[PDB]
């Protein structure tokens, strides 16, 4: 766990399973020089490579079935290794071409493929809290930009009021000219 | 101000969004527990209510968490 | 004869602005009928009233989808729906005072 | 609409899945509509808040007591005079 | 000189442009008083300015590249499509335009 | 156990929210809606000659909507659906026969 | 005006009383006029209220950890249902030595399912230099601006008290421990 | 253990800090003109906003006001039970199963 | 260019009397929290008196500059 | 009480006077609504343009949970709804 | 619905016992229950004899 | 190339002949921080005292 | 001003009447289309109506 | 005429608006 | 867990294996008259009488 408002802060997550509680821990104070600023150097600074230490052997296959069942188990998230940058890039650019075959004339389209972006960077696969913190402002910009767009399409206006008496702080201000 | 004077559709960012849900949450928590105060919702009062035998003990000490080495 | 009542009504318009007659023409025009309908009454209030044949297309308990005006202001009315949602809450806490400004006056300010 | 396991703010609400409950309430809720203020809460006296207004509380009152004093005092300068040298006011300005 | 500038400014409305990659500039060699292109220059334009037109300003009534696009704060313009009104929906009070290649 | 449990929830969770599947297995749809899912599973989505064009329009776009909300892009459907309801709204001001050689 | 004052009220009394007494008329309106006001906003406040702990019930306000214990909690009592359940009809079975016992109690115990993916307050990001927030840069025209301060006496530019939820301490770090000398009162813990 | 809490951080005025608050401020009192103009409003049978009417044109499917005890206190419930759709076939997916473990084209 | 001197000039000619009373108030007010003993403080009662003697010279300084820049002939 | 110069003719005066000076306040703001104001008018064409906002975001908000529900077809099994040695129903969708 | 009915009949049993503590002389008190019980008539086809 | 990986936002530059309004726009900084607030209203307070002392030093 | 004033009031009351008029035309027109669109669809449903006992699609066997 | 100048140009000329709860 | 100085006080015990982690709740205001005062009913003020709801039923 990682956030502050949170009372098992910097402890291992509890899974029905036994499970090493041995956390990894973020590079909180890394060195200036960091010669290799490639994603592969970046991510072990946030994420482990061969992926955490937290997946079970299950005795049996109703114990699967129900962890499943209950939400605190896939193997997406369990059993798997980080992705590459050239994974990533793989799936953001197939994403982005079926959602320019989906429509071109769409203004919400970049917002849409950047959070599909940002969850692949961030390895939505095995922290998907994580990366949701990191996307949610890339999803409420095409929840702003649907609305947009459909404002457009639907000629929707409102009635503006006059002009306020000190619209301008001062009579030698400039009043910038807004649509 | 921003909304219905400005000409903003979309006031609020991210930030200010979530600066909505904590004072909703801290206002929901006073309104739930008589006499919250700071360490859960950012109030101090003076004139507060307390038992009249109470006990002092340390806290104790923080939890030993595993690690490496 | 809708349509006819609202091309009247919207030169010389209702301060409704014409909604009654804006959706009895909407549900009118329905092949198989109108699913919404404004009740017939010695009672002074009208209310909206939907078909039995189409009630599990709406999510409704009844049918009745209450009057068609809207409520007067009442300080009786507003202390029923507040008591109302403060036992529905059940919060402890309402009401509660931790500091109030030192005055000879019971509410200082308000 | 493509990661739906790993996008939880575009989800349903745990009370969605219990299939269990005039108008009734939906049934169907996402967790997006957390980004969105007036989503649950109503509208109402949202324009007419920013109208109550409350005036200042500043008493512009000094008694002025000359009888203390004998001398006089200095003043500050706050304009340039323009009745004199009106036209090389722009030419003048700039000098000491 | 100062009633023009200031008449332009309290009337009109601006905008300011940036291009996405150096390829995309414009060429402005042989107009004098500006050699090149810089990022962020206030633009005034009229209330019936379209798309198209405001893309003909840029690039000096010359071949402009392919698939070349606006965008204001994320989101990309129509070409048929008034930037007043275009700006006024996606990026109220915000005018910074952004010309990208929209390949895809 | 554990299976029988889950599935039964489902089956339950979709009752309640009044969902419908490649078997069309609802009874409290509306017929209309019925009738356009049937043609988007079992027939051929076609706009009529005796609508008028905004009617026409008016289909597709419901088409598009319901087909968009019921199959995200990890459907492989979804592209050709997409296409195809795009070649309808190309070709609305047209007679069925000579829509069938843009839309085939 | 003055004229039907002094007629009515000649004497500096009657003055007075006449003054309380259109005071205190004014007073009780203005009263009447906020009651009614007041009930308006407390209805607002207690639909605000309603709408918080709607959000509870569906556990927005909890944390990840809390979270995490609810789904142990429910996956371990679904556990000892069904091995309870798994016993008790092993032994009926082996007793009547019947398979069809075992099949019967399969459906002994269904509402739905459990949730998949949950959201949380705490996964919403904070920050003024938090980049978890920027999209793209705001102009400064639309930026709002601090409160300014400034005389002979008091200041609030030797410190920063910072937004609603991340504060921080005023004074520094060798005046701290001194605080209750840079006030004019004070009003110390209980403890 | 959380309601009725100690005093936990100090309370404290800062040297010279305004207060902006006169001697006569417990005598003062707010006021907002909102009820007066709304009874001018039906007294002079002005235009009323379209929150009084409880149907809902502002958008295709249907939507009823709910009032709590005021026309100025509404919030819109939508009435349709709205029928949703799944272009997906059944059974052809089985996620808690580790698939890159099970030899087949499925698993490939 | 000479405006913004003059300017420049003017305010720093204002605020000198407000730095004088307000940054070396803080430095007094930090020496103030950190020292206990008694020797300390009663040395540096003169640093304080100093203090005093100083800002009136300031106060004094910024009064014949602001005479200077505030004297208009016609 | 009625007439005479005393305490009660003083308060009455006094009340007499708060009334009219609401009555002026009535006026004042019947006149200002009357003939001095189009914040009203703006300010309601707004707030329907914010209930049209606001019903859009939440159709949406609602599309995209049913989606999500909708990714839960595949999974669903309506063999697993069988009894051993028993006939599958129709009920569960064949 | 039968949730909903159940739920009904426990309403109709609750109005009765308000009903019946308060008397038939102070009766305006469970004006309460009409606003619910009138949709449960609406609702289920039944009649309270309200 | 995406329009989100352009993040050189803040390089507005305007036309010089704008220069004109530094004083205007110095103006209104000063008004929407200061002037039209409560240290405003000790900004008044203080020039009626400036005025207060002239008088009181003319007598 | 004040006459000025007085004039907007006026034209604003007016034009708020004629958008709101406006905006429920258009939401008509909108429904009005959605029933020509039911009404051809009511067409096409088979004699008889829907089973609504069975799925409309049998899509595997039941053993 | 210094209280009557204050009154107005506090009650009249600088009214800001004020939260309600 | 019992004791004011444990950071997990009335906290249910970790195992290894999935456990319902609701306490047993000892009986802290007991009512004045406790008729039956032997040891039957005096133990179930501070542990149940059937054992605790933490047992294993282990796979292996």
């Amino acid at each position: 766990n990682s956030s502050i408002y949170d009372n098992r802060n910097h402890e291992a997550v509890r899974h029905p399973w036994s499970t090493d509680a041995r956390t990894f821990h973020p590079n909180d104070n890394p060195e200036a020089d960091r010669i290799n600023t490639q994603y592969s150097n970046m991510v072990s600074d946030s994420f482990p490579e061969g992926g955490f230490s937290d997946a079970p052997r299950f005795s049996s296959n109703w114990e699967r079935l129900l962890a499943y069942h209950h939400g605190l188990y896939s193997p997406e998230k369990f059993n798997s290794t980080t992705k590459t940058a050239d994974e990533i890039r793989l799936a953001v650019n197939d994403f982005a071409a079926k959602v320019h075959a989906d429509d071109p004339k769409n203004a919400c389209k970049y917002l849409m493929i950047e959070e599909f972006k940002c969850l692949q960077s961030a390895q939505a696969r095995i922290d998907p809290q994580g990366a949701a913190t990191k996307c949610v402002k890339w999803f409420n910009e095409w929840r702003q930009c649907a609305w947009d767009q459909e404002k457009m399409v639907k000629g929707y206006n409102y009635i503006e009021d006059r002009r306020a008496r000190k619209h301008k702080p001062y009579i030698g201000a400039p009043d910038l000219q807004y649509s | 101000a921003r909304y219905c004077y400005r000409g903003l559709d979309h006031p609020f960012t991210l930030n200010e969004m979530k600066d909505f849900l904590f004072k909703l949450r801290e206002q929901y928590l006073v309104n739930k527990y008589e006499g919250i105060q700071f360490p859960f919702v950012f109030r101090q009062f003076n004139r507060v209510s307390t038992p009249g035998t109470l006990e002092v003990h340390t806290s104790p000490a923080l939890q030993q968490q595993p690690h490496f080495h | 004869d809708e349509g006819i009542n609202l091309m009247k009504c919207t030169k010389n318009p209702d301060p409704s602005f014409c909604a009654k007659e804006f959706v009895a023409m909407r549900e009118c025009n329905r092949p198989q009928g109108p699913h919404l309908v404004l009740s017939s009454s010695p009672s002074s209030p009208p209310h909206y009233e939907l078909r039995p044949e189409v009630k599990h297309l709406y999510n409704v308990d009844s049918t009745d989808l209450g009057s068609a005006v809207a409520p007067v202001r009442s300080k009786e009315q507003l202390d029923r729906v507040a008591d109302s949602l403060k036992a529905d809450l059940n919060l402890p806490g309402y009401g509660h005072i931790p500091y109030k400004w030192e005055s000879l006056r019971p509410n200082p300010g308000a | 609409p493509f990661m739906w396991r790993q996008r939880a703010y575009c989800a349903p609400v745990p009370s969605a899945f219990a299939s269990q409950q005039g108008v009734r309430k939906p049934l169907l809720r996402s967790n997006s509509e957390s980004l969105s203020v007036f989503s649950q809460i109503p509208d109402g006296l949202l324009g007419h808040t920013t109208s109550v207004t409350m005036g200042n509380s500043d008493i512009f009152f000094l008694p002025k007591p000359s009888n203390l004093l004998k001398i006089a005092l200095p003043a500050f300068v706050f304009m340039p005079n323009l009745t004199i040298f009106t036209r090389a006011f722009p030419f003048y300005a700039h000098t000491s | 000189g100062i009633f023009y500038t200031r008449f332009r400014a309290d009337t009109k409305l601006g905008y300011h442009v940036f291009i996405n990659e150096e390829k995309l500039y414009p060429d402005y060699s042989q107009n004098y008083f500006d050699t090149k292109w810089t990022n962020g220059r206030k633009v005034y334009l009229d209330d019936e300015t379209t798309v198209e037109q405001l893309k003909a300003q840029i690039y000096g009534g010359k071949a402009a590249p392919e698939n070349v696009k606006v965008a204001c704060r994320g989101r990309v313009f129509e070409d048929a499509d008034n930037v007043a009104m275009a700006v006024r929906a996606f990026c109220k009070r915000d005018p910074r335009l952004l010309l990208f290649q929209d390949n895809l | 156990k554990i299976l029988r449990d889950r599935n039964i929830g489902l089956f339950n969770l979709l009752q309640h929210h009044n969902f419908a599947g490649l078997s069309v297995n609802n009874a409290k749809l509306s017929d209309s809606q019925r009738v356009m899912w049937t043609d988007l599973v079992q027939g051929k989505p076609d706009v009529e000659d005796k609508l008028s064009v905004d009617a026409r329009e008016m289909k597709v776009d419901m088409y598009e909507k319901l087909f968009k909300q019921a199959a995200d892009l990890e459907n492989p459907c979804r592209m050709p659906g997409v296409a195809y309801l795009r070649c309808l709204r190309d070709t609305l001001t047209e007679t069925q026969s000579a829509r069938r050689s843009s839309c085939l | 005006v003055n004229a039907f004052v002094v007629k009515h009220n000649p004497d500096l009394r009657l003055q007075f009383v006449a003054f309380a007494s259109f005071i205190a008329t004014h007073m009780a309106i203005t009263k009447e006029f906020n009651d009614m006001y007041q009930r308006l906003v407390d209805i607002t406040s207690l639909l605000e209220l309603q709408a918080a702990q709607l959000h509870a019930s569906e556990g927005f306000w909890d944390s990840e950890s809390e979270q995490q214990e609810a789904r142990l909690q429910r996956h371990a009592e679904h556990r000892n249902d069904l091995e309870t359940t798994w016993e008790e009809a092993l032994r009926e079975a082996t007793l009547a030595r019947n398979f069809d016992v075992l099949v019967s109690y399969l459906n002994h115990g269904q509402n739905g399912i459990p949730p998949s993916v949950t959201w949380n307050f705490n996964a919403m990001p904070y920050g003024k230099e938090n980049p978890d927030t920027k999209t793209f840069p705001i102009p400064d025209h639309e930026q709002p601006y601090r409160a300014f301060s400034l005389g002979f006496t008091a200041n609030n530019l030797s410190g920063n008290w910072g937004d609603y939820i991340d504060r921080q301490d005023n004074k520094n770090a060798l005046m701290r421990p001194a605080r209750m000398m840079f006030t004019d009162v004070f009003i110390p813990t209980t403890k | 253990s959380m309601d009725h809490g100690m005093q936990y951080s100090s309370i404290y005025w800062e040297t010279s800090h305004r207060t902006y608050l006169p001697f006569w401020a417990s005598l003062t009192q707010k006021f907002s003109w909102k009820i007066m103009d709304d009874q001018i409003r039906s007294f002079l049978r002005l235009p009323k906003p379209v929150t009084t009417e409880p149907f809902v044109f502002s958008s295709g499917s249907p939507y009823i006001r709910r009032y709590f005890g005021d026309a100025d206190i509404s919030v819109p419930v939508p009435l349709h039970a709205p029928a949703h759709f799944a272009f997906v076939p059944t059974g052809t997916v089985s996620p808690w199963e580790e698939t890159g473990m099970e030899t087949g084209p499925q698993g490939a | 260019r000479f405006y913004f001197m003059y300017m420049a000039r003017t305010t720093f000619q204002a605020v000198r009397p407000l730095l004088a009373f307000s940054v070396f108030g803080e430095v007094m007010k930090l020496v103030l929290a950190t020292m206990s003993s008694g020797l300390f403080s009663f040395l540096f009662s003169f640093v304080l008196a100093f203090e005093v003697f100083y800002f009136f010279l300031q106060c004094y300084i910024s009064y014949t500059f602001l005479t200077m820049f505030f004297t208009v002939l016609f | 009480a009625i007439k005479g110069p005393s305490v009660p003719h003083s308060i009455l005066f006094g009340v007499g006077a708060g009334c009219c000076a609401y009555a002026g306040y009535y006026l004042y703001r019947a006149m200002r609504l009357t003939f001095f104001d189009t914040e009203s008018v703006a300010l309601q064409s707004r707030l329907r343009y914010a209930e049209k906002q606001k019903l859009f975001h939440q159709e949406l908000d609602r599309e995209l949970a049913a989606g999500h529900i909708a990714s839960l077809v595949a999974e669903y099994d309506p063999v697993a709804t069988r009894l051993p040695f028993q006939p599958m129903q129709d009920r569960y969708r064949v | 619905a039968p949730h909903q009915r159940a739920a009904c009949e426990q309403l109709h049993s609750e109005y009765k016992q308000c009903l019946a503590k308060n008397g038939r002389t102070h009766f305006s008190a469970c004006t309460d229950f009409h606003s619910k019980l009138r949709a449960c008539e609406n609702m289920l086809g039944t009649s309270y004899c309200i | 190339a995406s329009p989100m990986l352009f993040t050189d936002y803040d390089n507005t530059a305007s036309p010089k002949s704008e220069l004109i309004f530094m004083a205007g726009n110095a103006l209104g900084y000063c008004t929407e921080r200061f002037f039209e607030n409560e240290y405003g209203q000790s900004i008044f307070m203080f020039a009626l005292g400036l005025a207060y002392l002239a008088m009181l030093g003319h007598e | 001003q004040g006459i000025k004033t007085v004039y907007a009031s006026c034209r604003y009351r007016k034009l708020n009447e004629r958008e709101i008029i406006s905006d429920r035309y258009t939401w008509l027109h909108e429904r009005m289309l959605e029933d020509e669109v039911e009404r051809v669809l009511l067409e096409q449903v088979p004699a008889g109506g829907f089973d609504k006992t069975r799925p409309g699609l049998l899509l595997g066997p039941s053993t | 005429v210094a209280l009557g100048a204050s009154f107005v140009h506090d009650y009249f000329y600088q009214r800001r608006p004020v939260a309600w709860c």
